[PDB]
């Protein structure tokens, strides 16, 4: 979303995304900022993000997040977005996904991946060998 | 392609899903404990299985198991 | 000022016991020197 | 007695072997 | 050296191995099918105990077979 | 100031720095049997082979095990005709599970295939007239 | 040993190696 | 020329001109020293250049002079020649200290 | 301006043993009991990291001022105990006597347990066992010839001991400098500059011109050392100096008049060895104290302190910019002020490297008298000071890493040298790497087909000098331009620097002092061996170093720490991907390079230069010229140095040399259960535990701090310490016994 936006002022560097980005998943983070703040970019590196809107391209998911964590961290950014885009030019929202924190409780979201009791009642790998089904399958 | 099984011995307490660093994890409304709050593992296919959220885990045993299982690139943490 | 708890703490107390542990054994062995077969 | 099999045996194992088999096997891993 | 160096150190050298080969002319258009990655952990553990398995048994096959001819021959 | 981004977009993994990027440097990569515009597949293959097996036959005629030999220089040669072989194999092998079927652009399996070809030719032509000039 | 007979061996050992390439295919 | 990318680069035959003919001026200074024979490392220098090119197919040996004299003389010019650089790029076109 | 004015604060810190009584009290988290036994060890690991303790910059300096007080006491004590050694239990007076004749030693072993037998047989009346760390050679050429000297030395060793023990404590409890004191980098470097080193060297020179000159000279002109003049009489009576020295008939006037030419009896420039002792000429040594000394004052004079003249180490950093690097070194200044880590990599990496420069140094050019004729003290201490820059240069990675990852700022680092360099980290380690491989193909590729034409019997097709030869022209070219020098570009110096370049050979009691080493394929390829295990040392240290905050696969190293043991079994294994580890495996790498490096040097100095000489001059070395077609392949690595050179090692027993041999057994047994460590994992050692806390558990004797496997990071740490003692050991060993039962 908004392609268009300003980016960080950076000189570079030899860790950013590599052509496996082109021709693959590429995140990007949008945050927005109301002082001229030095960063540490998660590539190795200092930038400083432009006051009002920066938009910045990395080739991993987690490689935003914990520039997303410093971000709100180091400073008390917590408006930050981040995007996914593959080559085929659509765009994905990934990061909260919700507008709220993940740690943060927020209603309308389901339970994935629950198991009943606790990992002492799993059943022992010999009576589900053979099948399509695992331990920790009730 | 990790698997990510929270149990019904967590007590809501958030720890792992601020200690994961892929967004796998989240918080949704449970009624199990006095916290009102369960982890959830929505976004498996994020996950790399660093098992920082098992670490952060403060149940006797872990609430939340990660196994390893498909490996794809995400797992695989490759920038390139 | 408790020194005496400090010289009872664990490092103290273990390297003066073998210190004198040490220094029996090499006594015994100077005045009763190659002992074999009691 | 054929000494010269050895002579004609021994390279082909050694060099004609590895390499084609290499090949066949990175073709078939490959696709 | 698989049973002392453990997965990681490899695997970044590995990263920067990869950004060099892709970002070098005249040898881009060599392009690798298998993205490559270091060793996994159980799989270190096995090609170090294969090499330390194979260097144990050699050496000391070499040093019997050579010792006992030289020494009654 | 003049280390810069490659494409003058940050965040990517590369710079452009003095010969990494220069008019000389651009200029030197380019106009290479490969990446010159308006060159077939065959012909870039057919340069680069008989630049390639030139200097291919120097290593095994100088120091090859028969390098004091009459036949130094023609050891030396099917040496370096094996080598060059050998290469072509690899070369087709590439191409054979990297490209798919699509037009010859050097980046199909019939591209690659004339390439391999050219070099294959090329190579042995180069060797063999390095060859000659050593005899001669 | 003579030359025919080592010859004779070959063959055998082809046929061998035919079998065990049929067995393993089949598998 | 472009040194990198868009951003132009200066390029002056007279730095290496002025680096060149003040090198030879301050190496072409006698001195009364067996290697140098009572003259300058530049004179010296080319008396070699002028002995070894007499006998082109066969160069000069490990104990010839011509070694000292060559990297001597190749120090100084070099280093004339990259501070010329520094000095003209940096202060007479703005490149800045 | 800013005034270089001492602050400090009086009685900032109690004198009491209250908290000696509660271990981990410098932690939060070690001061809550230990509740398992990785606190015992978490206790020693974070006793010394002072900035763990506390966030304050003041608090880790004063920390740091103090402590290196109670080294610096440690240190007096131990030169204390040598000195005592020489005086109470050691045959000085006899070497000193017959010097080429008795064997050095100043160690009396007690009859206990049969250990009386180590009391070897080293002449001068007492027998005990011969000390290879060159103070015999020293105490000589400081004009020592007494053991009253040496019982004062002793004595004066202690009181500084003493003194820079109070020091420790007063800095400490009683006068604590603030922080803007220890950040007057200025006024810090004019001094160390100035009077640590230039007044130093001064003082040297000084004591040398007026005790170790004459009593050098009469002691070589055959006078017994007790009939030489005690050094007091050489400077009230100065007709003693006049007549040793006319020199001195001048006095100082010539000194003040510019006419320095007139010393030219005790500031001489001769350059080479002395022929009587084998050792430099003690006038070249101090005329060259004498000149560092000046050189180190006017240098002393650089930076401002206080006045209008001087220079800013900030302005001139700054100053210091071009196209290639944007800011230049902007932020270093305050990068070197701010950061004690920071600080202590550089002095680290500075002071392993000098130690290497000072081991070569010593060797080639033997400062002390008869050192050169006593082989085991060179070997010893070229080995030694070898491995101690080694350890220093590994230390000085580490702590770069350190302070990459923890006194790192973003703001400083911006646009600079080394922002720009981490930008670029990927550029600089591929290449580096690159340049291992093909240093490791093209040297250790080319023994491995030495080894394999010699074994194919194919000689002829081998690296060496009777087959394809690889000469080190270059080198060859030095030495030939440094035998040379004497005459055509040193034309005070009157002989070469070192004989080991060219010149002639010498000999001191019948024995090769040094001799020109002659450079050949052999050392060819020994030097590119040596190269190739620098550079991959180095790669891993600057991999650990650039890649400490982040990388490719852990975006945020940093927040995990400098120590931590991984990030898990996640993204393929994330294993040893901290900077400690990568200082971990740098110090196996460092060590596989060390010894390489002492091996070429043993073995050479065996084969080439250490020996004997018969009448007429004829030549016998240890190993005669088998360096040169034997060190050209593993193989004879292995059968011409560590099998034939063993033999003195493994055949020690039952002579005062068996200890050697013991502790060559006892360090193999080290090196061996290191792999303990190394090849193993914390899960399994843990599960032992469980089952042996279990079977405690049944008989009522369980611990109350639960018994915890080691740390993933702390086995690391105990594998490579366990190995590299182990190594270090046996190497010792073997290069002790080898040295002192032959040469
Ligand atoms: C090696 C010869 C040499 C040296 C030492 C200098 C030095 C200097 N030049 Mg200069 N220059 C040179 C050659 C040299 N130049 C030539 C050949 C040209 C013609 C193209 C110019 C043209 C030029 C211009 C147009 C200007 C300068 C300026 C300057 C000063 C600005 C700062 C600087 O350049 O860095 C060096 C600063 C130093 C203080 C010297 C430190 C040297 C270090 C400590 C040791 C160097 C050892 C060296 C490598 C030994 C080499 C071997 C030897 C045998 C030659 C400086 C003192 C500027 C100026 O005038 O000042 C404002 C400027 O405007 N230069
Ligand atoms: C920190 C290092 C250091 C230290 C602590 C000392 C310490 C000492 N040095 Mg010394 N020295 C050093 C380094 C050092 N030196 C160095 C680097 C050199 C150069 C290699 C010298 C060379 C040197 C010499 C040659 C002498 C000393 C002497 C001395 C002692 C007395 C100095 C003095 O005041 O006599 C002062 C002597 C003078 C001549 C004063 C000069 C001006 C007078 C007043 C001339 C006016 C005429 C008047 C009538 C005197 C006639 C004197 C004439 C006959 C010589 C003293 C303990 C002297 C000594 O005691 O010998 C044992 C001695 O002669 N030093
Ligand atoms: C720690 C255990 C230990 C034990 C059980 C003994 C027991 C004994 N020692 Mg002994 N000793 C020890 C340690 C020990 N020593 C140590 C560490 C040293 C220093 C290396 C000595 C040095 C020593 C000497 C020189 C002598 C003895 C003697 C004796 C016997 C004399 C009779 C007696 O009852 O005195 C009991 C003694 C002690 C319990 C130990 C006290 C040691 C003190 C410190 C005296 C040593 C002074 C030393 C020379 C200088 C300062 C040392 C410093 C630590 C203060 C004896 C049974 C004497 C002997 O041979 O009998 C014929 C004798 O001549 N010891
Ligand atoms: C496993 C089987 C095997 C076999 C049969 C050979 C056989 C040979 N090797 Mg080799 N080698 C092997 C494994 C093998 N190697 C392995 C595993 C390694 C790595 C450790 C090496 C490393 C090695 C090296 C480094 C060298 C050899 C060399 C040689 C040749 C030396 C013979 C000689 O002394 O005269 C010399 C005979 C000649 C110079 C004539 C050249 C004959 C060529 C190579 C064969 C014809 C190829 C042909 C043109 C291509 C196919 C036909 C084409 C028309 C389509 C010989 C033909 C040496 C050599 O000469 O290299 C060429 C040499 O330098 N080998
Ligand atoms: C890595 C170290 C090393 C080196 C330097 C050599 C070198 C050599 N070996 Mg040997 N060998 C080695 C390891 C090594 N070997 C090992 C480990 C083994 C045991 C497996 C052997 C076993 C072996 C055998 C059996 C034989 C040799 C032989 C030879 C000689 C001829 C080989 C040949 O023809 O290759 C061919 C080389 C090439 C085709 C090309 C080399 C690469 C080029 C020159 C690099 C150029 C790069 C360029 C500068 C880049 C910039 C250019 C661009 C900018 C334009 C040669 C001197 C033969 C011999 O008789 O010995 C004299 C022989 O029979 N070797
Ligand atoms: C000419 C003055 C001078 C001298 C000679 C020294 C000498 C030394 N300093 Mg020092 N320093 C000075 C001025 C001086 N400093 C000033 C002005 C500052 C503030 C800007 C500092 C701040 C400073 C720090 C922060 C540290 C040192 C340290 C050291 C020691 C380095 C360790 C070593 O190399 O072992 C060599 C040891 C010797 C050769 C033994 C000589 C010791 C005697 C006592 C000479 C030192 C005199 C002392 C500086 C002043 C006496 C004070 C008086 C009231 C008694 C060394 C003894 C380091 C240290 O080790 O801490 C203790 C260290 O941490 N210095
Ligand atoms: C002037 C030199 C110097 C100084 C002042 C420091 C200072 C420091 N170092 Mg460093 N270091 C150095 C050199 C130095 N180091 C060298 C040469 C190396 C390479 C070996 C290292 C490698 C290193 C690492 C990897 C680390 C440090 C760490 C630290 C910090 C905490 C140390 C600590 O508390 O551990 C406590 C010390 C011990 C428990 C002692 C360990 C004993 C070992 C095994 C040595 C045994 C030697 C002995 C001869 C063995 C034989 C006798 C035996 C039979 C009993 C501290 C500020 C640590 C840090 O920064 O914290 C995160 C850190 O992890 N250092
Ligand atoms: C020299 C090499 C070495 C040595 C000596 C050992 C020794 C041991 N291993 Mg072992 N191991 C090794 C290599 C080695 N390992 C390697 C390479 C591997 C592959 C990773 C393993 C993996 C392994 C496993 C998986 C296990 C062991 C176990 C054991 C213990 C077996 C029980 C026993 O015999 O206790 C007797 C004690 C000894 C033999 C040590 C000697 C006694 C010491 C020297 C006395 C104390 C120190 C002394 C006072 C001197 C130091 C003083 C100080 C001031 C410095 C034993 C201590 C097993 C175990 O835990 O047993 C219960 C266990 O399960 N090892
Ligand atoms: C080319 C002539 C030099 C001979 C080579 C050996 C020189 C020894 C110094 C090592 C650095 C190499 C010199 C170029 C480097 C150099 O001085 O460039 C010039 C430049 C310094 O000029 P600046 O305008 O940046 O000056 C401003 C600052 O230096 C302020 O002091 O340095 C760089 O910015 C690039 C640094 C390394 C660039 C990558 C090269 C890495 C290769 C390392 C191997 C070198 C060759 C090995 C020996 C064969
Ligand atoms: C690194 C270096 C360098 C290098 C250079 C070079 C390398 C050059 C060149 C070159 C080359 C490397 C060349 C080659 C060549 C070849 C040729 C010139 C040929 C030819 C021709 C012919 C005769 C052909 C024929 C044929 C035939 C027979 C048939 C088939 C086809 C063909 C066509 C192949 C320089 C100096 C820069 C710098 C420094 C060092
Ligand atoms: S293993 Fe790591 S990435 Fe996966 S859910 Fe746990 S903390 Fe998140
Ligand atoms: S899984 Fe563990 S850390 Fe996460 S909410 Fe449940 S108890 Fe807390
Ligand atoms: S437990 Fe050990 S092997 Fe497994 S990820 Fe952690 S450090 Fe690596």
């Amino acid at each position: 979303l908004n392609l268009k936006m300003p980016s960080p002022s950076f000189l570079g560097s030899t860790g950013g995304w590599l052509r496996c980005a082109e021709t693959e998943e590429k995140y990007a983070m949008t945050w927005s900022s109301d002082q001229q703040h030095i960063f540490e970019m998660p590539t190795g590196g200092a930038a400083v993000m432009n006051s009002g809107d920066n938009l910045l391209y990395l080739a991993r998911k987690e490689q935003a997040l914990a520039l997303a964590t410093q971000l709100r961290t180091q400073f008390k950014i917590q408006d930050y977005k981040i995007y996914r885009i593959f080559p085929s030019g659509e765009v994905q929202y990934l990061h909260p996904k919700d507008g709220v924190l993940p740690y943060q409780v927020n209603k309308g979201r389901e339970q994935v991946g629950r198991v009943k009791s606790t990992i002492g009642k799993n059943v022992n790998p010999a009576q589900v060998k053979f099948t399509s089904k695992a331990t920790y399958d009730r | 392609a990790h698997t990510v099984k929270i149990y019904d011995n967590c007590i809501g307490c958030t720890q792992c899903v601020r200690a994961c660093p892929l967004d796998v994890l989240e918080m949704v409304p449970w009624d199990g404990c006095k916290a009102g709050q369960m982890a959830s593992a929505p976004r498996t296919e994020d996950c790399v299985g660093c098992k920082r959220c098992e670490t952060a885990c403060p149940t006797d045993f872990l609430s939340i198991r990660v196994y390893l299982g498909g490996e794809t690139t995400r797992s695989m943490g490759l920038a390139y | 000022m408790n020194l005496k708890k400090y010289l009872s703490t664990a490092p103290v107390v273990a390297t003066l016991w073998l210190f004198l542990t040490a220094g029996i054994l090499i006594e015994l062995n100077r005045f009763f020197p190659d002992s074999l077969f009691y | 007695s054929a000494s010269y099999l050895p002579s004609i045996l021994v390279p082909t194992v050694g060099l004609i072997l590895p390499f084609a088999s290499m090949a066949i096997l990175f073709i078939a891993i490959e696709k | 050296m698989f049973l002392i160096s453990w997965r990681g150190y490899w695997q970044e050298l590995i990263e920067t191995l990869a950004w060099a080969h892709e970002r070098t002319p005249l040898a881009n258009l060599i392009r690798w099918k298998d993205k490559p990655v270091a060793l996994s952990i159980v799989q270190a553990r096995l090609v170090g105990l294969v090499h330390f398995t194979v260097g144990y048994i050699l050496t000391y096959a070499a040093f019997v077979i050579a010792s006992t001819a030289g020494k009654f021959s | 100031d003049y280390i810069k981004p490659y494409n003058n977009d940050p965040f990517v993994g590369h710079l452009a720095t003095p010969i990494n990027s220069s008019s000389l440097t651009r200029a030197y990569l380019s106009q290479l049997p490969i990446y010159r515009r308006g060159v077939s597949p065959f012909l870039r293959g057919l340069e680069i082979g008989m630049a390639h097996g030139y200097f291919l036959i120097g290593p095994f005629v100088q120091l090859g095990p028969l390098r004091n030999t009459d036949i130094k220089y023609l050891a030396g040669l099917l040496s370096a005709i094996g080598l060059i072989v050998i290469l072509t194999l690899g070369m087709l092998l590439y191409g054979a599970v990297s490209f798919t079927n699509d037009s010859q652009d050097l980046e199909s399996v019939d591209g690659w295939r004339q390439l391999a070809s050219g070099f294959l030719l090329g190579a042995v032509g180069g060797a063999g007239f390095a060859y000659l000039l050593l005899t001669l | 040993i003579t030359d025919n007979q080592v010859f004779v061996a070959l063959i055998m050992a082809l046929v061998c190696g035919y079998l065990a390439v049929k067995l393993a295919k089949q598998l | 020329f472009e040194v990198s990318d868009g951003e132009p680069y200066p390029l002056n035959p007279a730095v290496i001109f002025i680096a060149l003919i003040g090198w030879s001026a301050v190496a072409a200074i006698p001195s009364n020293i067996p290697v140098l024979g009572g003259t300058g490392l530049t004179q010296a220098f080319l008396a070699s250049i002028q002995r070894l090119l007499a006998q082109y197919p066969t160069g000069p040996k490990l104990d010839d002079p011509f070694w000292f004299y060559l990297i001597v003389y190749h120090v100084g010019l070099f280093a004339l020649l990259i501070f010329g650089q520094i000095g003209y790029a940096g202060y007479a076109k703005g490149t800045y200290n | 301006e800013k005034q270089v004015k001492v602050v400090v604060d009086r009685d900032v810190v109690p004198t009491s043993f209250e908290k000696w009584a509660k271990p981990g009290h410098f932690s939060r988290s070690l001061a809550k009991g230990p509740k398992t036994t990785t606190w015992i060890w978490n206790l020693h690991a974070d006793a010394h990291d002072f900035d763990s303790h506390t966030s304050s910059l003041e608090e880790v300096s004063r920390k740091i001022f103090s402590a290196h007080f109670g080294q610096l006491a440690i240190i007096f004590i131990w030169l204390s105990g040598m000195y005592f050694h020489g005086a109470r239990f050691s045959n000085y007076v006899a070497w000193l006597s017959n010097p080429t004749g008795i064997k050095p030693s100043a160690q009396v072993v007690w009859p206990i347990v049969g250990q009386q037998i180590l009391n070897a047989d080293v002449g001068g009346g007492m027998q005990g066992i011969q000390i290879t760390s060159g103070l015999f050679q020293l105490w000589r050429a400081s004009g020592i010839v007494n053991e009253l000297q040496l019982y004062v030395t002793a004595l004066g060793g202690l009181g500084m001991a003493g003194l820079m023990i109070f020091a420790g404590w007063f800095h400490y409890h009683k006068a604590a400098p603030k922080l803007e004191w220890f950040q007057n980098v200025e006024s810090m470097l004019n001094h160390h500059l100035a009077g640590l080193l230039g007044l130093g060297s001064l003082s040297w020179a000084g004591h040398q011109i007026h005790v170790s000159l004459p009593i050098n000279k009469l002691l070589d002109a055959g006078v017994a050392p007790s009939s030489i003049p005690l050094p007091h009489e050489f400077i009230l009576n100065r007709n003693l100096m006049a007549e040793l020295y006319p020199s001195f008939q001048q006095g100082l006037v010539p000194f003040f008049t510019l006419n320095w030419k007139q010393y030219s009896d005790i500031l001489t420039f001769k350059g080479g060895l002395s022929p009587v002792t084998g050792g430099l000429w003690l006038t070249d040594v101090a005329h060259h104290h004498l000149a560092i000394a000046v050189l180190f004052l006017v240098a002393g004079h650089m930076y401002r302190t206080n006045w209008g003249i001087g220079h800013s180490i900030k302005q001139i950093l700054e100053a210091h910019k071009g196209p290639l690097t944007g800011e230049g070194h902007k932020g270093l200044y305050e990068i070197l002020t701010t950061s004690w880590h920071a600080n202590l990599a550089i002095n680290l990496a500075m002071l392993g490297s000098l130690s290497i420069i000072v081991a070569h140094h010593m060797y080639a050019m033997p400062p002390y008298p008869y050192l050169a004729t006593d082989y085991p003290t060179q070997l010893s201490l070229f080995t030694h000071h070898m491995w101690i820059g080694g350890f220093c240069i590994v230390g000085a990675g580490a702590h770069a890493a350190i302070y990459m990852v923890r006194d790192y700022s973003p703001t400083v680092n911006f646009n600079n040298v080394l922002d720009r360099m981490i930008r670029h980290r990927d550029a600089i380690i591929s290449h580096l790497n690159w340049v291992c491989i093909f240093l490791g193909m093209h040297s250790f590729g080319l023994y491995i087909h030495n080894d394999t034409m010699r074994a194919l019997g194919r000689a002829q097709d081998m690296f060496s000098d009777t087959a394809i030869q690889l000469q080190p022209v270059f080198a060859q070219w030095i030495q030939q331009i440094h035998t040379l020098a004497p005459g055509n570009t040193a034309v005070n110096a009157l002989a070469t620097a070192s004989y080991a370049f060219g010149a002639d050979t010498v000999t001191v009691g019948s024995k090769i002092a040094m001799m020109p080493i002659k450079l050949g394929t052999a050392d060819f390829m020994v030097h590119h061996i040596h190269a190739f295990t620098i550079h991959v040392t180095t790669l891993i240290l600057l991999k650990g170093v650039l890649y400490a905050r982040n990388s490719r696969l852990i975006p945020d190293k940093a927040n995990l720490g400098f120590r931590f043991p991984c990030d898990g079994p996640g993204r393929g294994g994330t294993c040893q991907v901290s900077a400690w580890d990568h200082v971990f495996l740098g110090l196996f790498w460092m060590y596989n390079a060390l010894s390489i490096v002492i091996f070429h040097f043993s073995w050479k100095m065996q084969s080439d230069v250490w020996g004997t000489v018969t009448s007429n001059g004829a030549i016998s070395h240890i190993t005669g010229g088998n360096f040169a077609q034997s060190a050209i392949t593993i193989n004879g690595w292995l059968r011409d140095f560590l099998w034939a050179q063993a033999s003195q090692v493994i055949q020690s027993y039952g002579s005062s040399l068996s200890a050697y041999g013991l502790m060559f057994l006892g360090a193999h047994f080290v090196w061996a259960f290191s792999l303990m460590f190394l090849f193993s994992g914390r899960g399994y050692w843990q599960e032992l535990i469980e089952s042996i806390v279990w079977a405690h558990n049944k008989l009522k004797v369980a611990p109350a701090i639960a018994p915890r496997a080691l740390s993933i990071t702390q086995g690391r740490a105990v594998g490579v310490a366990h190995y590299l003692l182990g190594g270090i050991a046996t190497t010792w060993a073997f290069f002790l016994a080898r040295i002192i039962a032959v040469g």
